[PDB]
């Protein structure tokens, strides 16, 4: 079921043989590749000095 | 005549990223699979 296209149709299917056609067998997903975290610069820091 | 071919995949939908959403959606046995299945036919249907 994940060792290549054909094989994740016959999964989705469920069905050894697959009929000619287009078969929605998962879905493309992006992960995020970082992290960024931009918060705004302390204006002041407070009066420990 | 047709609609947009609107196709809502609701493993996304209902759940983010989140995996622990996805198996508690997995809980529901195969609600996402006839919501899916049930779009692609309208969708197919659009194109007929």
């Amino acid at each position: 079921c994940a060792l290549d296209p054909l094989s994740e149709t016959k999964c989705t299917l469920k069905s050894f043989t697959v009929e000619k056609g287009i078969y929605q067998t998962s879905n493309f997903r992006v992960q995020p590749t970082e992290s960024i975290v931009r918060f705004p610069n302390i204006t002041n820091l407070c009066p420990f000095g | 005549v047709s609609m947009t071919k609107t196709s809502v995949d609701c493993t996304m939908y209902i759940c983010g990223d989140s995996t622990e959403c996805s198996n508690l959606l997995l809980q529901y046995g195969s609600f996402c699979t006839q919501l899916n299945r049930a779009l692609t036919g309208i969708a197919v249907e659009q194109d007929k």
